[PDB]
């Protein structure tokens, strides 16, 4: 019933940076709790009773707030702090959560290594045609892909898939896949994967012609 | 007379001792059962939750009791001073009904309520006596027109005064006892007995505050709660006016 | 050391029921409240309900009132959740977690997958096309999850992004990108190794260049 | 007189609307305290007793409320319909104070309380007016001794009628508005303000019931509850003598 | 299998204080209320007080209010009771027991002895004077309890009694009795074997006929 | 401090007999509990919540009552039932117990096997004189002992000691010990131990001369 609102849902920090996540409640609550979740793993009680630290939690982390507005703060960000933080509440039944705030590590901007592949001969014999595009090892995560079949843009039959931040290089990669019937694919000649990233006002575009 | 004064004191003393016997006989069995039920609830809760001592569940109930006492609602986890109810509360003071279903938290409010009452109550007693003499004139004057028919049909003039006085109290009883009870019966979702109880407890200005009209947290009836006070004014002035005219025809 | 040990991942037909389990140890089962939490697609956490394993008392989230049935077995110190008339929307991770105000210990999670899909092996298709070159594997139309994508039998492991799967109409589909020096390709053979344990499938696909 | 009555009506209406603004301004900010305190009690109980769900502690409070509602007292005598407290309750009816700190559960008790009041209140008003005239007579004659002192010091005898009337309201204000407050301050463990509030709420017969002496048989000073019964009679009678002369002068002028 | 394991029997000087312990198992220490009960030379059981080991809350019998101090150690799942300025009246058995309405599992008990008495070894004296003959061993002027009396090193086990010890001028005295056929005595030897572990005393006494 | 009254404090039963012991409370009580204690061992919860059996307790045992009057009943007495039973109450703090009801086995009456023993040579040389008298293996427990020094009765410096009912033969035994200064002992010649049991209106007397 009580809505917890964690905005922004995403934020980034270099190690040594102060990070401050917030949780505003639809109505007042006595205490807020906080959880750290990393890909692969269930959530972990991070801070409970608003400002109390759970067992392992290092002292750089601290909680505060009252009423409708609480915050989780890292004095000096570390690499190992990058994870999703959820705020919890049980001052009224039922207990409720925020949608969560993902904390990513901040690094130097990197351009996507864009890479287009036409349908395989193997797949075309089955009557399918999947045109795959890899946008690899770029930062930040914000990227837009557009598909164009003979210049005319296509958005139907596309399915995208992001990786989590590379543990060592802190970059993101994604895979945009235009899935067609062999017929639709053989009608048209040129297929282009156009990627719009912050690294260039001019978009990165990899293309191929069917012959 | 000192003889009659003491005979009166012994009369009233036996009237209270008689009341005390009756209320005990009617109420005490319900109270002692309620006590058994509290104890039954504690014993049942200890048996269900072993991480709780008897004595720790003792303090919880004491603290929960005290919060409920302060007006906390068991049903929620989280307006009785909205302009409507604050006007009504002020009305319960000068009328000396004093329901007290919502009581004052601040020392400021209590200190103010003192001077508010000492000025307000006697100011109201003047309005009550004023509306009382006015309202009593109007009905005895108004019924005099219908009374005229019965005097001409040769009913003795001492007995038509009683018949008029009977109609006088029955028309008022209809408008300021029966009408309100039937109104509150439907409006508050009380029983016909619960309604008469409230009406009479109110007009006697005993104003226990176990039952209060417009108190209900649900109701968005803004004119209703102040407008109940319009009735209280007319009823108390009638209650007054008729008992004073009774006093004249006695003495 | 407190431990909530959830049963393995369940995979059930639409309309059928599931029942998943959670064995506690390192504390006294009956001493503390057990809750169940739904996490769908690594997003907003929903509290399903609680059971007092000692008293057998259960409250549900109004949302889960009909779906979920919490029970315990005090003797085996195990909590059960049962989900009924399952729909595609029930496919999530489910945690048992302990607490009456903050959820202080969580299980490892259990992954429910509601699907009409039969055990289907994948169609591995090769993605063949600067000092560096990017090849890939399209692993399409397989069920259930997951598949292990390797390159040259795990010998070629750096410069690899195996992307997350997506359900495209009750069948999983992922891509893998490997980036190797163009020294190495096509100089040296690059096969991608896809294994689907559910069907005991092991398919190798050599990336051979476009003629 | 018609014109004046409505002028007086409109005065009283603005006096209530003015009161409504004031009480709201003072009390509305502390509406939510009791509820916050109940919640604070629940949350600490949960934190201290982990085998207790919020929802289970929910039903306890509702069940505890219902028992307290039926007249139960937290046990750690307490009987509020023992002959002592039932005698007191009967007294709150005929005095028209009606504290309501202990309310009637039975329909029998409510129906009885009706006829008890309709016969009792007027019966009491006669004894009150009787004790009002008698105590007032004794007191004005008692001041006759101090009136003799003021007459020998050659002070105009109408100034002495005012000085006697001032002493008349101050001597009884000392015995019925100050003496009791200092008594209740120590006996009930109230603040000097809380005590005067109760005293005046009682003697005005507003009788909110937020504060009550109680008339519950106890020791440490068993001669306390007997003298509290007696005080309300004398105090209400003391007001009557005063408020009739103030009321008589305000309606004639 | 739930179990309350109390510390051994303590013996303290009059006026000194005492602390005895109780380690629980088979359940969660913190999950249930711990009580202490006094049983005074095997008569009516007195509830001393309770502690909530989770909250540390303690209430005492008004009678024990000043005497007893309950504490726990959450980590070692141990309950403690401490009795202060002890008198001869405190010499009793003391139980830790679990419960918030009924005492469902009890400890084995601990025996407090308040006494100025020094560790004294006993004076074992033989008691010699039909189908059957009864001989005895007077084991007197020893402290503290217990002594054990065996006969012919446990070769005689049937026909054996050992009366309870009684205080004879600030010290313990019992005597054992054995009943053997009159063919066996004094035809054959009947020695009583008395052990007082407190003084590391092991004395044998042959019953010599008078 | 609600008073529990267990009267009589002592009672006996032959095996096969129905036993019913009772516990009256000074004021009303919602539930009564019962404990079985066997000499040497702590009490063991026997019946709780008035009529509920604790796990070991055999079915022949049964509880009942309400208000101020409760009862523990054995349908058919056994040997192993012989013990002290205590009633407990926690319907008001502080919890309280009965005095206890000590239940002994009833058997065939047996006469005390009386035996008198003079002071040992060892003891006389140390300055003491202990005259021991054993009254062994008699039923019932009801017995009176007196000492006579040369037919003049003596009651000063005597100490008695009873055993519990023999686990084996259900008999009682006791030991009366006249402790004298060697002087007082050597003054007088004959020592007699007079036992009065219900098995004979005429006493059992064992005696010896210092000769
Ligand atoms: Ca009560
Ligand atoms: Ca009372
Ligand atoms: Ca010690
Ligand atoms: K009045
Ligand atoms: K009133
Ligand atoms: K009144
Ligand atoms: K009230
Ligand atoms: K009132
Ligand atoms: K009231």
């Amino acid at each position: 019933q009580i809505v917890l609102t964690q905005s922004p849902a995403i934020m980034s920090a270099s190690p040594g940076e102060k990070v401050t996540m917030t949780c505003s409640a639809s109505s007042s609550v006595s205490y807020m709790h906080w959880y750290q979740q990393k890909s692969g793993t269930s959530p972990k009680r991070w801070i409970y009773d608003t400002s109390k630290l759970a067992s392992g939690v290092p002292a750089r982390f601290s909680g505060s707030g009252s009423g409708t507005s609480y915050s989780l703060t890292i004095s000096s960000m570390e690499a190992e702090d990058a994870a999703t933080y959820y705020c919890q509440q049980w001052s009224n039944s039922p207990p409720t959560f925020g949608a969560g705030a993902k904390l990513e590590l901040k690094r130097a901007d990197a351009a996507p290594t864009v890479s287009i592949f036409p349908p395989s001969s193997e797949q075309l014999t089955s009557g399918g045609a999947s045109v795959v595009c890899f946008l690899n090892n770029f930062y930040p995560k914000d990227i837009n892909v557009k598909w164009k079949i003979d210049g005319s843009e296509r958005q139907n039959g596309v399915l995208n898939s992001w990786t989590d931040q590379d543990s060592k290089d802190s970059t993101y990669s994604m895979s945009s896949t235009l899935t067609l019937t062999k017929d639709e694919y053989e009608r048209h000649n040129s297929y282009t994967c156009e990627a719009t990233h912050k690294t260039s006002t001019s978009p990165i575009v990899k293309s191929f012609n069917r012959n | 007379r000192s003889t009659t004064l003491l005979a009166l004191l012994a009369l009233v003393l036996l009237y209270l001792v008689s009341g005390a016997l009756v209320f005990r006989a009617l109420e005490q069995p319900h109270e002692q059962q309620a006590q058994r039920e509290l104890g039954e609830v504690r014993e049942k809760f200890l048996r269900a939750h072993p991480c709780v001592s008897d004595q720790e569940l003792g303090l919880l109930i004491k603290e929960v009791a005290d919060a409920l006492g302060g007006g906390a609602d068991p049903e929620t986890q989280s307006s009785a001073w909205d302009l409507g109810s604050a006007f009504f509360f002020s009305g319960t003071i000068i009328t000396t009904i004093g329901y007290g279903n919502v009581a004052l938290r601040t020392d400021a409010g209590r200190l103010f309520c003192i001077f508010y009452a000492l000025v307000g109550i006697p100011l109201f007693d003047i309005l009550l006596a004023g509306v009382g003499d006015r309202l009593g004139s109007s009905l005895r004057h108004g019924i005099g027109h219908i009374e005229a028919i019965f005097l001409k049909w040769h009913v003795p003039p001492e007995l038509v005064r009683v018949l008029s006085a009977m109609l006088f109290l029955l028309i008022g009883c209809l408008l300021f006892v029966l009408t309100p009870t039937f109104v509150f019966c439907y409006m508050e979702d009380w029983s016909k007995l619960e309604a008469i109880y409230f009406v009479i407890v109110t007009l006697t200005t005993v104003g226990f505050g176990d039952y209060v009209a417009g108190a209900d947290p649900r109701q968005d009836s803004p004119a209703y709660q102040p407008l109940v006070w319009f009735w209280i004014l007319l009823g108390l002035a009638y209650f007054a006016s008729v008992l004073t005219t009774i006093g004249n025809w006695l003495r | 050391e407190v431990q909530l040990q959830q049963s393995g991942p369940e995979l059930v037909k639409p309309g059928a029921s599931m029942k998943t389990s959670c064995k506690v140890s390192g504390y006294s089962f009956t001493g503390y409240i057990m809750n169940w939490v739904k996490q769908r697609h690594g997003k907003n956490l929903e509290w399903i309900g609680l059971i007092n394993p000692n008293t057998g008392y259960t409250t549900y989230n109004q949302k889960f009132k009909g779906k979920a049935t919490l029970t315990v077995d005090k003797s085996s110190s195990t909590a059960y959740m049962e989900l009924l008339s399952l729909t595609s929307e029930d496919s999530a991770i489910y945690y048992c977690t302990r607490g009456n105000y903050v959820f202080d210990y969580w299980g490892q999670g259990t992954t429910l997958t509601v699907s009409s899909a039969k055990t289907t092996p994948p169609s591995v298709y090769p993605l063949a096309p600067n000092s560096m070159v990017t090849l890939g594997c399209l692993v399409k139309g397989y069920f259930p999850e997951p598949v292990t994508v390797t390159w040259n039998s795990g010998s070629l492991s750096s410069g690899v992004h195996t992307f997350p799967a997506v359900l495209q109409s009750d069948l999983y589909t992922l891509s893998s990108s490997v980036t190797v020096p163009s020294s190495s390709w096509p100089s040296e053979t690059v096969t991608c190794n896809v294994a689907h344990p559910a069907s005991s499938t092991k398919v190798d696909k050599k990336i051979v260049p476009r003629d």
